[PDB]
């Protein structure tokens, strides 16, 4: 998937 | 089918308000600082980043009418007007407040991102509230 942590 | 409000806004409108200057963001899962390129609304069908697109339509759908304050009022009016290239609509009233319709292709900024999620989050979920 996606990164796995935002910001 | 994208990040939460809160965290949302927390991390765009810590890059932005902090990291990027009122750019553009990539999401997925996450928000990214977008400086190389920037935008214009474009559907990635011209040469955008799909990144802004989903930004775009999650922003939008996470929002769907909110009420933008003064702030976020400014806000899409800045990031918008910045440089050119109508994409996002406003219409103002709350006394103060104002409603945000836009999109006019699928690409969105950092900026305009926070703004709608500003909006978004206040009016949806203010600290996650949803």
């Amino acid at each position: 998937d996606e990164y796995d942590d935002p910001f | 089918m994208n990040l939460s409000l809160s965290d949302l806004h927390r991390q765009v409108s810590r890059l932005v308000q902090q990291e990027s200057g009122d750019c553009t963001g990539k999401l997925r899962g996450n928000v990214a600082a977008n400086k190389e390129t920037t935008f214009q609304g474009l559907t990635i069908a011209s040469g955008a980043r799909e990144s802004e697109k989903v930004f775009a339509q999650t922003v939008l759908s996470h929002v769907a009418n909110v009420v933008l304050t003064q702030e976020d009022t400014a806000k899409l009016l800045q990031s918008t007007v910045k440089h050119n290239l109508n994409n996002y609509d406003l219409r103002s009233v709350g006394n103060g407040n104002s409603v945000l319709v836009s999109l006019r292709s699928d690409q969105m900024t950092l900026q305009d991102a926070k703004v709608l999620l500003e909006a978004a989050l206040r009016q949806e979920s203010g600290a996650r509230g949803s």
